Parts: C-alpha cells; structure tokens; sequence
C-alpha cells in the first residue's frame, strides 16, 4: 500500500531524526548502509 | 559539490586494540 | 422463618458484596428495592453472561455442575452461579 | 582464552583480594590489641589508600567487559558507535600508559 | 505460533500477563473453602495447649530456590506504607554462582505465597537493605563493595534500576547500613559503610552523596561502624558500634558532626543493636541496649559509657537484637542459633519472657518485626524462615507500663548503684 | 515469556490440575495443560467464551478489568483469563 510505505518511511525518517540526535560514529556510512538496504527491500518490493 | 570524503570514519578494532596494547605491555 | 431474610442480609452484609438482590428464575429484578432500571439492567446481563458461561460449560460438557462463576469485573465483581429458579446476587471484592 | 589462543588482555595490575582480607585482618589485630609486621602494616595502609584505585580499575574492566558484550552483540552496528570506539581505544591507551 | 511466542516475549504483553498472574495469586489467596466450621470447634485443643505457649506462634515460611540457597537473609525490612509487605536480602549465592550475588526476595504477609511479590536482582551482595519510608514502589541497599543500587517493588525489572556512584571518594567499603531518613521535605538517603563512610544520599541523584563523610574518632581511629541506629527525630543523633567493640554517638550536623559519644563495655564486635523502639507513656530516650559476639546483650544509656545492663544468658555468640516497637519490657534478640530471646523485662527479667533458641541452630543473622511488633521475622541463613505470632497479654504493653518502665528503669539505677557501690567498696588497700 | 511460562508453571505447581490453557482468540492456546488435539478443541472453545464473555462485559459494563473472569465450578474451577493480545484460562479444581 503507499500508505503504509508512506508510514514505514515516515518511522525510518523519524528513526534517521533520532539518530542525527545520538550523534554516534560513522554516521555518512550508517546512511548509506541503511539506503543500500532500503535499496535491496525496494528491489524485493519492485519484483513483487 | 566535493561529495563525501570525510576520511573514512572508523575506530582501532578491539582486537587491534589488544594487539597494540600487546605491543605496549611489551615495551613495558 | 426468616432463613431467607437472614441469609439476603448476610450476603447484603458481606464484605465486598455491593447487593444481593433476588431476581426472577428468568433473571429479570424481582427483589428490587432500590433504582429497578439500572438494577434490572445489571440482572439482565448478569443472565446473558450466565448464558454465555452456559455455552462455555457445554463447550466443555452440557449436564456440568457448578459451583460459582467468579467474573471478575471492575464495577461489581461476581462469584455468582445463576439457574433456572431464581436469581439472588453473589457480587463481592475479592480484597474483602 | 580457552579454544581463543590470542592473549585476552586482562588489563590491570594484579588485584588479590586477599589484601582487603589482610586489611580486615589488621583492623582485627588493633581491635584484639596483637603486635604484627608493622612493614605489612603500613603495606596494608597504603594498600588501603589505593583500594579505591583499585574499585575504579575494576569498574573500567567491568564497562570494558559490558563495551565487548555489546560489541558481540551487535558487530553489524558497531561502526555506528565508532567516535566511542575511539574515545574509549584512547582511555584504553591512556590507562595503558 | 511465532506471533504467541513473540506477544508472550511483548514487554506490555508480558507485562499484563504478569499483573494477571499477581491477581491471579491475590484471588487464589481470597480462594477460601466452602466446607468450612467457623463456630471455632477445632481450637480446644489449641486452647488446651494455649496456656503453655501461645505467646509464640509461627505464622508462614517464605521460603524458596530460585534465590535461596547460599543467600543468608541479609536484611530485613517492613514498609512502611504496605506493612503487608516484607524483604528478604540474599546473601552471595555460592552454590548458585553462575546466578548474580544478590536476588532480594519478598517476604509476604498480604499473602501466603513463595512467589515474592517483588525481586531485585543484581550482581553485588546486598549487605545493606532499606525500604522506602516516604516512598510506595521504590528499592535500594548496599553493595558488597558498597555502592547502592535502586530498584522498584512495584516493576517488572529486577536489575538494579540505578546504582550510587562507586569510587575512592564513593563507597568503597562494604554498605553496612543503610536507611531511609530525613523528613519528608527534607530527606536524607542514610548510608554507612564499614570504613566509616557516613553516606547520606539523595533519591534522585545517584552520582552525588547529599552528605559523604567519613568517620574516625579516638584520635582519628578508623571507624569500623558494627552496629547502627538513630535517634528519632534526631537526624543529627546516630548510634555507631564498633568491630573492635566500641559503641558512640553520632553526629550528622555540627562542628563534631560525626562520632559524638564513645562507650565501651562489650566483650565482641557489635553484633545485634536497636534503639528503644517503643514509646508510650514515658520518653526513654536516653537509654538503648546492644549485643556482640560475646555470648551477651548490652543495654545502654545516653549518658553511660558503661552499659546501662547485661543481658548475658547467651550460650553463644549473639547475631541480632531488637528492642520492641511497642512494649517498653519487651526486647527480642537473635543469634547463629536461632537465639529468639524476646525479653519483656517488667514481664521476666532475670529469664527472658520468651527465650527459644532454634533446635538444630538455625543462623538468626538479620530480622525485622511487624510495623505494630505483632509477628517477627526470623530465618536460617540456609532460608529457615520463621515468623513468630506474639501473644497480646505478653505483646501488648499495660498503660502504666511506661511509668512502670520508669518505675523499673529507677530500680535498675538503684541496683546498678549497689553494684557500683559494691566494686567500689571491693578494692583493696 | 520465559516469566510468563514459569508464572503458568506456578499455577500450574499444584498437582491434580486438570488443565489450564494460557490461550489466543484464534481458537488456539499460548500454553494449554493438556494433549495437543484436545487442547485446540478446547482453545476453540475458550477463545468463543472468550468473545462471549468479552460481549457480556461489555453489555454489564464496558470499562471493567479487562482482565479476567474466573469460573468456579463444581466441575471445573474455570479460571478465564484473557489479555487483549493473548489470553488464558486455567480450568481448574476449586480448592486452589
């Protein structure tokens, strides 16, 4: 549904908002580690 | 832009740690 | 004589026991000296939960004997058993 | 370690509690009125004086223990807590020192 | 299937399932029999035995497995704002170590359950255990190295919530003591440690000490703090004992704010003291008693560095002893023998009024009574747990009785004044 | 979980019990005391109860302990007891 993507993203943007908050290491890399992995659901999401 | 490059952020690994620390105690 | 009076102020007395009103074989308020809306309403439900707790019974087996159904509910918990002659309330807390 | 042929790095001087059982054992004596080692004695006093040290290297071993536990835990998150990897990789070089 | 296994691991699940089971156990508990006699035709027999002991009456057993074995009852405590409610800190479990150092346990007389109704577990040996006597659903005692923890009765998390700070300036010796104190405004989280760390804390801050200090006195003689207790209303007013054997006022505020008296009679480190925990018609405080490791009790007197009277009858070794919180005469004691001496002196002076050591020498080592006195926990260090109904005629103290304790306590002076005279006149020229 | 088992095992600590079911609404138990068949039988059955008593709370009245109810029987003490995620029961004798 693209509400409930719309819902997921929203928690994964308030999970990123948290996290700019925590102010831990490697922060750059954490980002695009969570996009690849976006990414790779996305890519599940699109063949379904 | 200059995309990036914020020199590859990462830590001594634990077991480096102990492997300099091993170092250390060495020249202790 | 007056057993039945004895034992309706004893459970009206009884720590906890919020009423012990004795309603009808089909539940409906028969003793019922106070507010006979909310009371009947009460009873009425009392014999939808007691219908209820009858098919859970028969779920387990029909011709079950029973002592009493201790529902816990917050407004007036009930360790009552209801029947098929008469209805007189066995409501009271638990911490009395 | 056992099957862990690498050199875990209990890092700290040698604790005995033994020691503390020697400072009771002292406090025992000046209560009971028995003459002793007076060279132990004043060992035992300085070893009093340092046994908050002592409970302080414990501690720092202790969150050492808990930080690997955690990094045990979660390896595949560990490079999100890398500035306290390197904030504690350099107490672990100061209290090296 | 894995949507049950994961709402049974579901923190608010698990927790509603808990608050269920706790329910669950108070109904079980309100689960009375319906073939019941309570015309009280079963207590002749009772009443035939009644006039020979009824006065002690064991009431239940908390006793467990999950944390008992190896764990002595390090502490006892009745709070205050549920007196249905008892502690149980556990010593080190040694036959259980790979289990932590310290699981406390809920001793229930709400309840007759196992089931402890609160824990608080953690790795260190809870040797100090206070309740919280402005507090409803708050836990704390004292680490075998010293530094205190917190925990909640009402929670679902037996870890230790907080922990105070744990340094060379925090406690590094072992939390002897440790109690709730101040007023309700102006609390004060009483601690003391065996170095003589009087540790005054604060509920909210577990990093800072409200008030640190530790004791020395005898110039500067390091304070090994036995046996402890407090005046009431005196927060200044403490009572300190000594491993070597010295007992002493102490004082919180001041220019000498810490040990403030200094009395000597024992023959043992300090081992069992509380203050005259009974008040009616007569103000006692100035006087308490103590006991050692001497195989006698001492009693004492605010103005007496000699003890005020001797309570020596002990075969062995005293662990424990409690003056009553309600009869003035009475005072219970324990011991590593299970020594219950509950001592009602107007009642029996020269014997106990009730002297039961435990068969077998079951280790009494810390109790604690009910709030009105009426029933007393006592327990084995191996988990031999005994609580002791108290007969009224004995328990309750008489009206006068307080002026007849004045009465008494007079007496004493004067018999106290013969032996004085007497090891007077007794030296030889 | 693991709690919640042993607090199940507590209640069940008590030998002779016939069967108590920590249960679901899906007709199926988080923990039953009994064999496997008979248990989603009587799941079934305890999580149709559990609707119907969950309907007459609510008839009674709708901010009660949404809890429990036990069922004291001279059969089987019934203890239900149901969660708003998962649920229970526990039919047992009516000494305990």
């Amino acid at each position: 549904d693209h509400k409930t993507f719309s819902e997921i993203l929203n928690r994964v943007q308030k999970a990123v908002d948290d996290l700019n908050l925590h102010s831990y290491s490697n922060l750059p890399i954490w980002v695009n580690k969570l996009d690849m992995e976006i990414e790779r659901i996305l890519g599940v999401r699109l063949q379904a | 832009r200059k995309l990036v490059h914020d020199k590859e952020l990462a830590a001594e690994d634990e077991q480096v740690f102990l492997m300099k620390q091993q170092s250390l105690l060495a020249k202790q | 004589m007056a057993e039945v009076e004895e034992t309706l102020k004893r459970l009206q007395s009884q720590k906890g026991v919020q009423g012990i009103i004795v309603v009808n074989t089909e539940g409906i308020p028969i003793k019922s000296t106070m507010d006979n809306p909310t009371t009947t309403q009460y009873a009425s439900l009392m014999h939808s939960f007691i219908l209820k707790a009858r098919s859970t019974v028969r779920d387990i087996d029909p011709q079950n004997d029973l002592t009493f159904l201790r529902i816990r509910s917050k407004k007036n918990e009930i360790m009552v058993a209801p029947d098929k002659d008469y209805f007189l309330i066995v409501i009271q807390n638990p911490t009395e | 370690v056992r099957g862990r042929t690498g050199n875990v790095l209990k890092l700290k001087v040698n604790f005995l509690p033994e020691i503390i059982t020697l400072s009771k054992e002292v406090r025992n004596l000046k209560w009971l009125g028995f003459r002793v080692p007076l060279a132990i004695v004043n060992k035992a006093h300085q070893a009093n004086q340092l046994y908050p040290f002592a409970i302080s290297l414990i501690e720092s071993v202790r969150t050492y223990e808990r930080t690997c536990e955690k990094v045990e835990e979660r390896n595949t998150i560990s490079l999100l807590v890398a500035g306290l990897k390197k904030e504690v990789q350099a107490l672990i070089a100061e209290g090296i020192a | 299937e894995e949507e049950k296994q994961q709402i049974l691991h579901s923190e608010e699940f698990l927790s509603f399932f808990d608050h269920s089971t706790r329910i669950v156990e108070r109904a079980l508990s309100e689960q009375i029999n319906i073939f019941f006699d309570y015309s009280g035709r079963d207590l002749e027999d009772k009443e035939g035995e009644i006039q020979a002991g009824a006065k002690l009456s064991l009431n239940r057993q908390f006793f467990d497995e999950r944390w008992s074995k190896h764990r002595v009852v390090s502490c006892l405590d009745w709070s205050s704002q549920y007196p249905e409610l008892l502690v149980a800190s556990y010593n080190n479990n040694e036959d259980a170590p790979h289990e932590p150092d310290g699981v406390a346990l809920v001793w229930n007389m709400k309840y007759k359950k196992t089931t402890p109704e609160y824990v608080f577990h953690c790795q260190s040996a809870v040797m100090s255990a206070t309740f919280a006597k402005f507090h409803p659903n708050l836990v704390v005692g004292g680490t075998y190295s010293g530094q205190i923890v917190l925990w909640d009765n009402r929670s679902n998390k037996r870890t230790p919530v907080q922990r105070t700070p744990l340094s060379a300036a925090a406690h590094t010796h072992p939390v002897y003591c440790v109690n709730v104190v101040g007023t309700q405004n102006a609390h004060n989280l009483i601690s003391i440690s065996t170095d003589g760390k009087i540790c005054s804390w604060s509920l909210d801050m577990l990093s800072h000490p409200q008030d640190s200090m530790e004791l020395v006195h005898k110039q500067s003689k390091a304070v090994a703090v036995t046996s402890m207790s407090f005046p009431v209303g005196d927060v200044n007013n403490f009572v300190v004992g000594s491993e070597e054997g010295s007992v002493y006022t102490a004082c919180r505020h001041g220019s000498k704010a810490g040990i403030s008296e200094m009395f000597e009679g024992h023959q043992g480190p300090i081992t069992g003291i509380h203050c005259h925990a009974a008040v009616g018609a007569v103000d006692f405080s100035h006087l308490f008693v103590t006991s050692s490791f001497d195989w006698t009790v001492k009693l004492w007197s605010t103005k007496n560095n000699k003890p005020l009277y001797s309570f020596e009858d002990n075969a062995g070794y005293v662990y424990d002893v409690m003056w009553s919180p309600t009869h003035p005469a009475l005072f219970a004691c324990v011991d590593g023998m299970g020594r219950l001496d509950l001592w009602n002196l107007n009642n029996d002076t020269e014997v106990p009024t009730a002297s039961i050591s435990v068969e077998g020498n079951p280790a009494l080592n810390r109790v604690r009574w009910t709030h009105s006195g009426r029933e007393i926990a006592v327990g084995d260090s191996e988990g031999q747990i005994v609580i002791y109904d108290v007969g009224e005629q004995i328990a309750v103290p008489r009206n006068d009785e307080w002026a007849r304790f004045g009465r008494t306590l007079a007496e004493i002076n004067a018999n106290r004044a013969d032996a004085e005279e007497e090891a007077a006149t007794r030296i030889p020229a």
